[PDB]
């Protein structure tokens, strides 16, 4: 649903910071118990983030802050540590 | 990413040019260093392991705090860890002496490395010293005078130095 | 971006492994065929505006009706031609990129990717690229190992909008 | 499903399966318990070794900078699922390989795997396995955290009947592969997602069958799914255009002639 | 997957032998050929799209009951499945053609095809002859002699004409 | 099996796309290294027994030990001595099957995936196959890019054992 | 999938050709009866959950061998997947006559119920005794003239009879 | 191939739930909209040969190029002017159909999808199509309900192309 | 929630797509069903109290345990009268704004979900509930088009509840 895959440019890594993460209708569909609403941080590659703002967006879920990362490696992501 | 022709097109698409002659000089000059450049790759690729476990060695005789009970690299799994990071290290020191540019050394390795290590407890600074003593290593293994014809090889040892630099330079 | 070097990298690191010596062939390979690559550009940079001037009316010559037709997407005014003109250099600056880099990367990351959305959103018809890159293809005068390698990328972007 | 269906189709022990989930905070033993776990399901229960075992993205799960979705993303992307799955396999079985081990299912109809044919000619293997993992289907059964696995046995809210009875044809036991001599595999499901109808299931003791004083001098009976036409010849009446034929050893070569000779296709030889 | 050297290295593997001298002087042969067939795969390559879409008007000048509602490449999705495979089946015959082994061509294409093609509804006829006049205008444009140098191509056009008629065989 | 010419293609089936000027490129450079590589494996064919009785006798000099004590895994029978010259003899057919294909693919699948359980379940140390690699490096009498293709592969399964 | 519309509209694609005069009238008699699908629709979705619990109390009580210990519907969670089946074929008996065409029963609910029963143990006399009973019971409610105004349904009535035994032949 | 009432059952499956009021509701709008769409199917049925004729004129009035230039992709000839005419029976049948589903379903599957590289392979130009799909526009006589329903089609297939 | 509108917006996302003419067919069955489901809303608003009251004496009639038994899940105190009446007014609340909203959605989004943790941890018995909508089915006192409506709600937490 982009044109940035399959190019170097669209490896280009960001973070997603969402809030709100809680059972609706719409979450209602998951077969798993979500664990965190506090603040999911997602590291998303650049031809990847129109799936995973959809995704975040479908699930209701509040998107706060997105960090650039001007690298491929998800090394400044240090949140699950 | 980008090596040392793409970094050069991306610069000159971003000001929206063609190459100048200049441009194209410094590209063949390049090209007359790349066949040093595939003897230097081929050289540490071939000496990747002596290179880390010898680096290790050093790093950890020096600072023996390091493998001491309590230390960062203590316990198989943190001193594997540890000898993974030297290869993961060395691997794209050697990615980035292929290319010609840093880019794949920055973007896939040195971005967050040092953000990563203050999370984790890891010391930095040992990391920064275990990549100089693999330096010194690759450098005296690229510049071995037996076993291969002679020429002035001093520019790529130099960019090899420079992608040390910025390895250690990026985690302490 | 794809290019021999990136290309060895990417591979090498997708298998998360030291560089052996296919990567060094795949180096000696973008080595031998990067000096006839530098001075194909060179030669299409000393000729890109007459290149780039012909190819606009050779584009006028087969398709006469961008000419006189008025609308946005078609070359009646000086606004349409200067467009022309600067799609031409576009093309042509990106084959040069090309035979710098050594692979369709450049076309890919910054041409390729998204034409289609360029060809159908601003009513564009692809026909008139190709017969632009057909008419580089035929008048810029390389030779040797470094017209095989320009013509590859010419017909590429060719394959890509037809 | 329940104790005396899954014993009788030998799928007991993917009825207990527990999914593992790695929590926030978790111990280096879960962390290894869902990176095995990971490897077993995403490479099809492959013997895997350790020179391919993909230590970087096992260390960004170690490290919690990758999430268990971007690990089986990871994996699936890598060269070891395109040496094992994808380069010696056609487009059928490879779409097959990557529904059963991403999304732990067998496809449902011919226009998925038309999707994903027309996906990967668009845009590469790296965006066809980007579906799988970036679909709906992916974050509601296991999301970001859960590692994946074979939901085909299980009732599933978007799936059709026919994808329980595929399942069988796609998960072949507990002690399988995917792997096969060459690495290359030919797709089992071609001659009914095609046509969008099944197969009879004959997994394991299902396909067992009564031998009796029939079964010839080895006491062992061979299943025959074979597609009948009208014969040339006219001499027997054909009731049904798919046929089951259970016929002994001594036969078989006797009536492989026999549905060769009828120019009757064979589809499926057991043991029964 | 195999190319010409690394179906030699399995057959040698499998009975546990060093190569030959004459075994070796054959890959030295197919060595010396490759430029040919380097050639022979950037002209097919760069005249893809146009083999395939002139192959595409021939064959449905031919068979008009492709063309008329109801008939296999009726329905813009269905024709545009029908364009993809020709450039699949093209793809995959320069794939064979630039590893010198049918590999690529057999395991990954052709494996299945002819019994998806029956499931399907497919008439594999109708695409084989659609591969036998990609074969035809691929061999056309391979034997052109202008704009390269002079030489005996028959080895590689032979080779060539081999993966296109295994195939035409392996659909219809 | 990993070779320019397999990687090639594998990368360019992967992308879904035909065969661009980076995998002629790269088969450029797998065609210059070819001829080396070939002479280079008949010359290691050639000299095969010598190098595997003196592989073996170098690594009974460095490792004593594997002559004397008692035990499967040792070479102190006939028996013990006839494993160690297939495994050496192994080490270097499968060289010289990298040498001819022109990467470390038959290297990969067919010796270093999976050696290191052969080493731990078998008791097998790795230094004595490392030191009969640094033996083939030291006397298999190549010049020029044969042997450097050579002691790539040499050093490839130095460093996967080591 | 399909409904009444899309059915028309496929097979005249096939065929190639605009819908005759008669197709469109016979189109325009069904959303005449419409309305009395939607009612039949309704009623059936209101009592789903009273459909399913007599049909099943009935089904258990002439067949007591399913709910005896040992038998398919033993166990609450045999039970529990036993009452899910008369909800999913009541469910998809719901979105066929909604269509009008027994393109979702047939294709996303019908197709290999049979083999599933058989690969289970799950007796499809059993299961289609069970969905005759849901047949009775949605034809006597959708047949109740009480709370709805007179008319004509008997060929909604025939038609959701129709899938009825097309559920029924489809597990036995 | 998406319709009110397929869509409704679709996803009250996705749900796995029955059919509530909102999809009888859509249904009621299917049965208010399904009487205005079979009388535009009936009246576009009836001058669909006409309404075919003119709009392949209006094509040849605003392209006469391609009446005029050689090539396959043309109607300069009377077998590229039937396959123009026969494209323009293709839009209006499907249109038809779209009008009898109540969708946009049968363009989806007939029309919508693949046919950028079918007009990217045999050098069509989406224009054209726009052109005769906006003759149809103009030019098919309905009001009310079934002049707005039939537009919807329409402009789908205007704004899928263009 | 589920709503026409908001189902067929969601269905359109889910594609990907603009709103086509069948979403404009479901919002013209919104359109035709909601003003009686408005006039339908505004009745039972207006015999809200009357219909809770008779539900419960409903209720306390055909389940008369609840009445004398004591315990905190039943009605035997003033408290859980109480406690009853005003589950019995978020019932017919929660009804109220289906018939608003034009589908289940405030069932869904408020009753529906969850309801079985609260009759079993609770020890409340759903057929106490399912009763006082059969009263509330009974006694609504619309007619045709509004009633129709009304009891699609009322079956739908009905049936949910058994
Ligand atoms: C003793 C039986 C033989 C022997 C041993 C020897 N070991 C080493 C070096 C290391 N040993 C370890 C092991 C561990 N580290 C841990 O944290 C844990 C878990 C708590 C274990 C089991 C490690 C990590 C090293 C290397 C780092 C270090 O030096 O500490 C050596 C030195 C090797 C060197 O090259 O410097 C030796 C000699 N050697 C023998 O001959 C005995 C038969
Ligand atoms: C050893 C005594 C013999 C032998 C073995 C051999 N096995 C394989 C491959 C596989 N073995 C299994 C078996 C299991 N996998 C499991 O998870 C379980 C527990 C339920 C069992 C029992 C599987 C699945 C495979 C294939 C997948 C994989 O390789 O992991 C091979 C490899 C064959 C190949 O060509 O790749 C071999 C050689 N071979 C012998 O000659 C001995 C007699
Ligand atoms: C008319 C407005 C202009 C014109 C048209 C023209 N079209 C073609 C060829 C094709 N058109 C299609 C379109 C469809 N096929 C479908 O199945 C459907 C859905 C039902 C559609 C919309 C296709 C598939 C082809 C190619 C295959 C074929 O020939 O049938 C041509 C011929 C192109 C060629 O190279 O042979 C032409 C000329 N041309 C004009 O000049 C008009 C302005
Ligand atoms: C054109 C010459 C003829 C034709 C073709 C046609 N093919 C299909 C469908 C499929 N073709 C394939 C083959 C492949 N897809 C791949 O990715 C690969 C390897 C890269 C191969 C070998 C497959 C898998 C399908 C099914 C998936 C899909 O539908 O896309 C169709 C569609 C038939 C249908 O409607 O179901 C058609 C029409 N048809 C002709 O008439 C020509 C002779
Ligand atoms: C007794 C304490 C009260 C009572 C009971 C009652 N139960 C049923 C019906 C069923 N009970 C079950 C329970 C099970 N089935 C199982 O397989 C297992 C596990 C081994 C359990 C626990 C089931 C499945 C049914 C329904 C199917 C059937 O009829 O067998 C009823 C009949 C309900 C009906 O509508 O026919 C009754 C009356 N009733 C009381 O008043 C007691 C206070
Ligand atoms: C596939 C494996 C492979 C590799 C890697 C390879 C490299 C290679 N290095 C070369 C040259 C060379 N290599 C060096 C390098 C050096 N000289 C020094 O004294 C320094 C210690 C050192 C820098 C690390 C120099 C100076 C030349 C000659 C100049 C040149 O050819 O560029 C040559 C030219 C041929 C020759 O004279 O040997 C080749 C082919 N050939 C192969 O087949
Ligand atoms: C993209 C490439 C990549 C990099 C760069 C990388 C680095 C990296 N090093 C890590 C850990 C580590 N790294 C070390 C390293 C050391 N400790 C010391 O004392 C020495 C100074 C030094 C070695 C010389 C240690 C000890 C850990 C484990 C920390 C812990 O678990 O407590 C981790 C955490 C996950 C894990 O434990 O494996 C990451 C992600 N991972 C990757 O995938
Ligand atoms: C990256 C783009 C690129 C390509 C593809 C390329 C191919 C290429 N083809 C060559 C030769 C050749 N190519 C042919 C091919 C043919 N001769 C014929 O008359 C037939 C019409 C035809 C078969 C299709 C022959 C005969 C040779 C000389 C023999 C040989 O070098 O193998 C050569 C040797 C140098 C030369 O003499 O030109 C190169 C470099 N060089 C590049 O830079
Ligand atoms: C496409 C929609 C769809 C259908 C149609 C469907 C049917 C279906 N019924 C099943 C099981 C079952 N179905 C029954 C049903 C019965 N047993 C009886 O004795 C009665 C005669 C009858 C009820 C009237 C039982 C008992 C099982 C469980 C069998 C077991 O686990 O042992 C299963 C096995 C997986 C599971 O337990 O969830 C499926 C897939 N699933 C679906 O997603
Ligand atoms: C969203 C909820 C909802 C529904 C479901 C609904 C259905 C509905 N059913 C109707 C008619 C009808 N319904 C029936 C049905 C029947 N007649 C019988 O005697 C049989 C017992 C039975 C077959 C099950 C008939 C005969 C008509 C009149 C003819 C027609 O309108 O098609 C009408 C026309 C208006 C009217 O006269 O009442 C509507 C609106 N309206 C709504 O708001």
């Amino acid at each position: 649903a982009t044109s940035s895959r399959q190019s170097d440019a669209g490896n280009r890594l960001f973070v997603y910071e969402v809030i709100g993460l809680s059972q609706s209708t719409m979450t209602d569909g998951l077969d798993y118990p979500i664990r965190r609403s506090g603040s999911t941080f997602i590291t998303v590659p650049l031809k990847r983030m129109n799936q995973e703002m959809r995704r975040i967006t479908r699930m209701g879920g509040k998107i706060v802050s997105i960090k650039p990362l001007e690298g491929d490696s998800p090394l400044p992501h240090t949140e699950g540590i | 990413m980008f090596d040392v022709f793409t970094r050069v097109v991306s610069q000159a698409d971003a000001r929206g040019e063609y190459l100048s002659g200049s441009q194209l000089d410094a590209l063949s000059a390049t090209v007359a260093e790349g066949n040093k450049r595939i003897d230097s790759v081929n050289r540490i690729t071939g000496n990747a392991s002596a290179i880390v476990s010898n680096a290790a060695r050093a790093l950890f005789a020096e600072q023996p705090q390091l493998i001491q009970p309590g230390g960062n690299a203590y316990t198989s799994r943190r001193m594997a860890a540890c000898l993974r990071d030297m290869e993961i290290i060395l691997r794209y020191v050697t990615y980035a002496t292929f290319t010609g540019d840093a880019s794949v050394l920055e973007d896939r390795c040195l971005n967050g490395l040092r953000e990563t290590y203050v999370a984790l407890g890891v010391p930095g600074a040992s990391v920064a010293a275990g990549v100089q003593k693999m330096k010194e290593a690759a450098l005296d293994i690229v510049n071995d005078p037996n076993g291969i014809t002679r020429g002035d090889c001093s520019a790529i040892v130099a960019e090899i130095a420079g992608y040390f630099d910025r390895a250690a330079a990026a985690v302490a | 971006m794809k290019t021999p070097l990136t290309e060895a990298v990417s591979t090498a690191d997708s298998q998360g492994r030291f560089l052996s010596s296919t990567e060094l062939q795949i180096a000696f390979g973008r080595l031998r065929q990067a000096n006839a690559g530098l001075q194909a550009a060179k030669a299409l940079t000393d000729n890109a505006q007459s290149l780039v001037n012909g190819a606009a009316q050779a584009v006028y010559n087969k398709f006469p009706y961008t000419t006189q037709t008025q609308g946005n997407n078609f070359a009646a005014d000086q606004r349409g031609k200067d467009k022309c003109a600067r799609d031409i250099g576009y093309y042509l600056r990106i084959v040069t990129y090309c035979l710098v880099a050594g692979g369709t990367g450049p076309l890919d990351e910054y041409l390729i990717a998204g034409i289609d959305e360029i060809n159908r959103t601003f009513d564009l018809s692809p026909s008139w690229y190709v017969e632009a890159l057909k008419y580089i293809k035929a008048n810029h005068g390389l030779s040797g190992d470094a017209r095989d390698e320009a013509n590859s990328y010419l017909d590429y972007a060719i394959n890509a909008l037809s | 499903t329940s104790l005396v269906s899954a014993q009788r189709l030998g799928i007991v022990a993917v009825d207990e399966a527990i999914p593992l989930e790695l929590r926030s905070r978790s111990t280096e033993e879960e962390v290894d318990a869902v990176i095995l776990a990971v490897y077993r399901q995403v490479l099809g229960n492959d013997h895997l070794m350790s020179q391919e075992r993909l230590t970087s993205a096992e260390s960004l799960l170690r490290g919690r900078e990758i999430s268990v979705r971007d690990f089986v993303r990871a994996v699936a992307l890598s060269e070891v699922y395109r040496q094992k799955f994808f380069h010696s396999n056609p487009q059928n079985r490879f779409i097959e390989l990557n529904y059963k081990h991403l999304l732990g299912r067998a496809p449902y109809d011919q226009s998925e795997i038309a999707f994903h044919t027309d996906l990967y000619h668009q845009g590469g293997y790296e965006a066809e396995i980007n579906s799988y993992i970036d679909s709906v289907e992916y974050t509601e059964n296991f999301g970001d955290w859960v590692v994946p696995y074979f939901r085909g046995f299980a009732t599933q809210r978007n799936q059709k009947t026919v994808g329980f009875s595929r399942s069988f044809q796609v998960y072949r036991g507990y002690a399988t592969s995917d792997r096969s001599q060459g690495n290359g595999s030919r797709s089992r499901l071609t001659r009914e997602l095609a046509r969008n109808t099944a197969s009879p299931v004959y997994a394991g003791s299902t396909a067992e069958s009564l031998r009796g004083t029939s079964a010839g001098s080895r006491n062992q009976m061979y299943r025959l799914q074979v597609i009948q036409g009208a014969a040339p010849g006219r001499g027997t009446r054909v009731r049904r255009g798919k046929a089951e034929y259970l016929v002994s050893y001594d036969n078989l070569s006797a009536k492989l002639q026999q549905i060769n000779r009828q120019g009757d296709t064979v589809t499926m030889i057991s043991l029964a």
